[PDB]
RNA sequence: CUUUAAAUCCUUUAACGAGGAUCCAUUGGAGGGCAAGUCUGGUGCCAGCAGCCGCGGUAAUUCCAGCUCCAAUAGCGUAUA
C-alpha cells in the first residue's frame, strides 16, 4: 500500500472500491447491464421453440459447417441461436418442436470455431438427446 | 577405464589421502575433476532428468535444433547438485549434463522448528533464491507435514534431504530452467545467513596443500 | 476428368456476378436465386470466372443458402447441353477460357 | 454422394459389428486386489522406460 | 417447525491432484496391502490424522505452563495411548506429529482379524468380518471399520453362532447333510 | 415375536433362498495439460471431435464402431452463481 497512516482507514476504502469498479469481472457481476442484457437472466437451463434449423460455417484454419437451430424463449421471448452438439442429432428435431437449451462452457462466450453462438441443446420432445444417440428411448407418437 | 586426474586435488583424494568431501566444502576449493564426487558418494547418489526442451538457431537452409537437458543430482541425506547442458543430440546432452550436476553439487544445513528434538529435518531460516524474474521463498514446517511446493522443487528437496518445507513462489513459474535454478540458489543460499548458534570464532583447521607438499611433490612434477 | 451428373441433391446453377468474403451468387436453373459458398477444396486449389457451369450442393433444413462442388470449363459444358439440362432462356454463349 | 453435407453420413455408412459374449468383469474390492497384484506384485527388474498397459505396437 | 438433528458432516476429503503417478502409487498399495474397498477409506483415514495433527499443532502453538494446553495435551494424548498406536514410553506431545497413517491402518479390525490368526488373506479376513463370525467381548462386529482399543485388542474371539467356533452347522452343510440323507434313504 | 394409538421400518428368528454363484456395476476418457494403444475396419477439410492448444486433404495415436485399458465407484458427467 501507499497511504500508511494510523488514522487512514477511508482512503484505503473508497480507493479500494474505485478500483475493484475499475475492473472487468467485478463490473460484470454488479450491474444490470450483464443480466439485463443476458438471455438466460441469470438461469442455467432454459426451453424454448425451434422455427428455423440454419448451418452456420467455421472458423479460418478448420473447414466445415455447423449444424445449429433457431430457438425463441419463453419467458422472455427473445431470439437466440443454439447448437445440436452430436452427430446426426438434427434428424430428431421438426418444427415447432420444443428443447432445453442450457450453457456452451465459456460463461456466455463464444467455444471453439462456431462464430456467435452461445447456447447449445441437451434435451429435445422432452427426451435427452444422450438416449436419442444410444438406441434407448422413444420420442412420443 | 582408469581414473587419470588432470589436477591435484584428483590426485590427492586418489590415493586414499583426503577422508572426505567436507574439507573440500570447508576450505572452498573449486572442483573440477567429476570422479572426486563418484570417489566420495556412490551408490546413494541417484538423479533423474526433469525436462528436455529444443531450442532452434536460424540459418540460410532450413532450422537447427540443438537439445538442452536438465537433471538433478543429490543423495537422500544432505548433499544436492544441478547442471544445464545443450547438445545437439540427447544422449550426449544428457550425459554431459549429469557429469555437470555432478560435478557442481552444493551442501545443505537442516534445522528445527522450535523444538530441537532428533535429527534435523526443516531449513533453519528462511531462504529466497531468484534468477531471471523467478522468486522462491523456503519457510521451516513442523515435523510430518511433508513437502508442499510444485512437483520440481518438490524433487530436489528430496534430493536435498528436506522433508518439511512449505513454499511460495512468484512469477513466471512455467520456465522449468530459471524456477529449478533459482530454488537451487535458494538451497545454496541457507549458509550465508548468521544465526546465533555459531557466532564463536572459529578455529582454522589445516590446508590440505601445504600438508600434502611433500606428497604432491613425490608423485607429480 | 469423368462426365458426372445431377443426382437427388444436386442440381445445376449459373454464376453471375462476383462477391468477396469467399462467398458469391448464382441462378438455379430452377429458376431461385442461391448463394452458394467455397467448400474447402475449390478455394485456391481452382478458380472460378464469370459464366460457369457448377454442381451444386442442397439444403434439407432450408432453401436460402448453396454449396459448391466441381466445375466444368468448356468441352463438358457442350458436352452437358448435347443431352439437355438447362432451359433454353439461359444461354452458355460459348463460355472458356480466354486464349 | 447425395449431397455435401448431410447429417449422420459417416455413422449412417458406418458398419454395424456387435459386442462380443465374455464373462463379467470383477468389481468391488477384488478389483483393486487385482489392480494391486497387476501393478505391483507381479514385477520383474527391467530396465530403460517402463512399457504402458495397451502397448500393442 | 419439527424435532430432528440436522448436524451431520463430511468424514473423507478429495486431494487437489486427480491424476499423477506417486500418490496414487501410494494409495493403491495401501488399499492391496491392508485389503480396503475403496479410496475414500484411506481418505477418511488421513482426515482423521490431518484432524489431529491440526489439533496437535494448535496445542503445540501455545505457550508452556497453560491449563488448557495441559489439559487438552493430556486428554488427546490419553485418548491416543488407549486407542493403540502410542506407547507409555513416549508420553509427550511432540511425538503426535511423528505419526504415520500406516499406525492408524494397524488397529482396525480387518488386520487385528489377520495378525491374529483367525483367517487365511486379509480379504478372508474381511469376508470373515463382513459374514458375522466373530465377537468382540460377547458381542459381534460386522462393520470392519471397528477401530480397537489396548484392552481390546486380547477380548476378540469367534461368536457363539458360528459353525468356526462351534455351534449350529451352516445351511450349505445341512443341505449336503440332507441330501446324503435322501440318497441314502 | 418385537415396535407402535394400530401398524410399517430396524433387530431377534422358523422353513426356504447362489458356480459362468445370469442374483450379469455403471459414468466419463485413452495427443499435451492429465492416469491410460502410433491395435483393427469405415469416411476422406465430408461426417464430426475439441473447456485451451488443436485433430480430419482417399495410410486419423484425437472422428464413427469392436478389443485392450485408465480414473472414481453405487456412483459419474454437463450448465450456471
Amino acid at each position: 500500500g501507499k497511504c500508511r497512516g494510523l488514522r487512514t482507514a477511508r482512503k484505503l476504502r473508497s480507493h479500494r472500491r474505485d478500483q475493484k469498479w475499475h475492473d472487468k469481472q467485478y463490473k460484470k457481476a454488479h450491474l444490470g447491464t450483464a443480466l439485463k442484457a443476458n438471455p438466460f437472466g441469470g438461469a442455467s437451463h432454459a426451453k424454448g421453440i425451434v422455427l428455423e434449423k440454419v448451418g452456420v460455417e467455421a472458423k479460418q484454419p478448420n473447414s466445415a459447417i455447423r449444424k445449429c437451430v433457431r430457438v425463441q424463449l419463453i419467458k422472455n421471448g427473445k431470439k437466440i441461436t443454439a447448437f445440436v452438439p452430436n452427430d446426426g442429432c438434427l434428424n430428431f428435431i421438426e418444427e415447432n418442436d420444443e428443447v432445453l437449451v442450457a450453457g456452451f462452457g465459456r460463461k456466455g462466450h463464444a467455444v471453439g470455431d462456431i462464430p456467435g453462438v452461445r447456447f447449445k441443446v441437451v434435451k429435445v420432445a422432452n427426451v435427452s438427446l444422450l438416449a436419442l444417440y444410444k438406441g434407448k428411448k422413444e420420442r412420443p407418437r | 577405464k582408469e581414473w587419470l586426474p588432470v589436477t591435484k586435488l584428483g590426485r590427492l583424494v586418489k590415493d586414499m589421502k583426503i577422508k572426505s568431501l567436507e574439507e573440500i566444502y570447508l576450505f572452498s576449493l573449486p572442483i573440477k575433476e567429476s570422479e572426486i564426487i563418484d570417489f566420495f558418494l556412490g551408490a546413494s547418489l541417484k538423479d533423474e532428468v526433469l525436462k528436455i526442451m529444443p531450442v532452434q538457431k536460424q540459418t540460410r537452409a532450413g532450422q537447427r535444433t540443438r537439445f538442452k537437458a536438465f537433471v538433478a543430482i543429490g543423495d537422500y541425506n544432505g548433499h544436492v547438485g544441478l547442471g544445464v547442458k545443450c547438445s545437439k543430440e540427447v544422449a550426449t546432452a544428457i550425459r554431459g549434463a549429469i557429469i555437470l550436476a555432478k560435478l557442481s553439487i552444493v551442501p545443505v544445513r537442516r534445522g528445527y522448528w522450535g523444538n530441537k528434538i532428533g535429527k534435523p529435518h526443516t531449513v533453519p531460516c528462511k531462504v529466497t533464491g531468484r534468477c531471471g524474474s523467478v522468486l522462491v521463498r523456503l519457510i521451516p514446517a513442523p515435523r510430518g507435514t511433508g513437502i508442499v511446493s510444485a512437483p520440481v522443487p518438490k524433487k530436489l528437496l528430496m534430493m536435498a534431504g528436506i522433508d518439511d518445507c512449505y513454499t511460495s513462489a512468484r512469477g513466471c513459474t512455467a520456465t522449468l530452467g530459471n524456477f529449478a535454478k533459482a530454488t537451487f540458489d535458494a538451497i545454496s543460499k541457507t549458509y550465508s545467513y548468521l544465526t546465533p548458534d555459531l557466532w564463536k570464532e572459529t578455529v582454522f583447521t589445516k590446508s590440505p596443500y601445504q600438508e600434502f607438499t611433500d606428497h604432491l611433490v613425490k608423485t607429480h612434477t | 476428368r469423368e462426365l458426372v451428373f445431377k443426382e437427388d441433391g444436386q442440381e445445376y446453377a449459373q454464376v453471375i456476378k462476383m462477391l468477396g468474403n469467399g462467398r458469391l451468387e448464382a441462378m438455379c436453373f430452377d429458376g431461385v436465386k442461391r448463394l452458394c459458398h467455397i467448400r474447402g477444396k475449390l478455394r485456391k486449389k481452382v478458380w472460378i470466372n464469370t459464366s460457369d457451369i457448377i454442381l451444386v450442393g442442397l439444403r434439407d433444413y432450408q432453401d436460402n443458402k448453396a454449396d459448391v462442388i466441381l466445375k466444368y470449363n468448356a468441352d463438358e459444358a457442350r458436352s452437358l447441353k448435347a443431352y439437355g439440362e438447362l432451359p433454353e432462356h439461359a444461354k452458355i454463349n460459348e463460355t472458356d477460357t480466354f486464349g | 454422394h447425395g449431397s455435401l453435407a448431410r447429417v449422420g453420413k459417416v455413422r449412417g455408412q458406418t458398419l454395424k459389428v456387435a459386442k462380443q459374449e465374455k464373462k463379467k468383469k470383477r468389481t468391488g474390492r477384488a478389483k483393486r486386489r487385482m489392480q494391486y497384484n497387476r501393478r505391483f506384485v507381479n514385477v520383474v527388474p527391467t530396465f530403460g522406460k517402463k512399457k504402458g498397459p495397451n502397448a500393442n505396437s | 417447525p419439527v424435532a430432528r438433528s440436522w448436524v451431520c458432516r463430511k468424514t473423507y476429503v478429495t486431494p487437489r491432484r486427480p491424476f499423477e503417478k506417486s500418490r496414487l502409487d501410494q494409495e493403491l498399495k495401501l488399499i492391496g496391502e491392508y485389503g480396503l474397498r475403496n479410496k475414500r477409506e484411506v481418505w477418511r483415514v488421513k482426515f482423521t490424522l490431518a484432524k489431529i495433527r491440526k489439533a496437535a499443532r494448535e496445542l503445540l502453538t501455545l505457550d508452556e505452563k497453560d491449563p488448557r494446553r495441559l489439559f487438552e495435551g493430556n486428554a488427546l494424548l490419553r485418548r491416543l495411548v488407549r486407542i493403540g498406536v502410542l506407547d507409555e514410553g513416549k508420553m509427550k506431545l511432540d511425538y503426535i506429529l511423528g505419526l504415520k497413517i500406516e499406525d492408524f491402518l494397524e488397529r482396525r479390525l480387518q488386520t487385528q482379524v489377520f495378525k491374529l490368526g483367525l483367517a487365511k488373506s486379509i480379504h478372508h479376513a474381511r469376508v470373515l468380518i463382513r459374514q458375522r463370525h466373530i465377537r468382540v467381548r460377547k458381542q459381534v462386529v460386522n462393520i470392519p471399520s471397528f477401530i480397537v482399543r489396548l484392552d481390546s485388542q486380547k477380548h476378540i474371539d469367534f461368536s457363539l453362532r458360528s459353525p468356526y467356533g462351534g455351534g449350529r452347522p451352516g445351511r450349505v452343510k445341512r443341505k449336503n447333510a440332507k441330501k446324503g440323507q435322501g440318497g441314502a434313504g
